């Protein structure tokens, strides 16, 4: 008897797929969304540039 | 003459004093000496707009 040791192993091959993936899609969209506002960083001095001007 | 300039007429200016302007100046009044000057509207957000020094 081993099939235990194969249960097992089906248990690790139903992964999870951590939420820590598409909780980091969304983390890997804070990486792109920063894409959005490193963007918005340019803008920030040239729109108050115009708003103190 | 001896005595402070009441006004522009006097002080030997515009005699209006919106004339005398900057680009950011409304205005330059004489008020007996003591030369007075309105600044414009917008051009800055800041607390200046139509304020005198
Ligand atoms: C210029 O500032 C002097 C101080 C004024 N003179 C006096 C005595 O206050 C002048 O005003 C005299 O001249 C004007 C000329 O039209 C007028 O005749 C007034 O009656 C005077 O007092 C001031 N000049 C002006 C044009 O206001």
């Amino acid at each position: 008897f081993t099939l235990i040791e194969l249960m097992i192993v089906i248990a690790i091959v139903g992964i999870l797929a951590a939420v820590a993936l598409p909780a980091y899609q969304d983390y890997t969209a804070r990486a792109q969304v920063s894409e959005a506002i490193l963007l918005a960083e340019g803008q920030k001095s040239a729109v108050t540039e115009y708003y103190l001007n | 003459h001896g005595k402070w300039p009441e006004n522009n007429t006097s002080a030997g200016v515009a005699s209006s004093p919106t004339d005398i302007k900057g680009k950011y100046v409304k205005e330059v009044e004489v008020k007996n000496g003591v030369v007075t000057a309105t600044m414009l509207s917008s051009g800055v957000n800041n607390e200046i707009k139509g304020k005198k020094l």
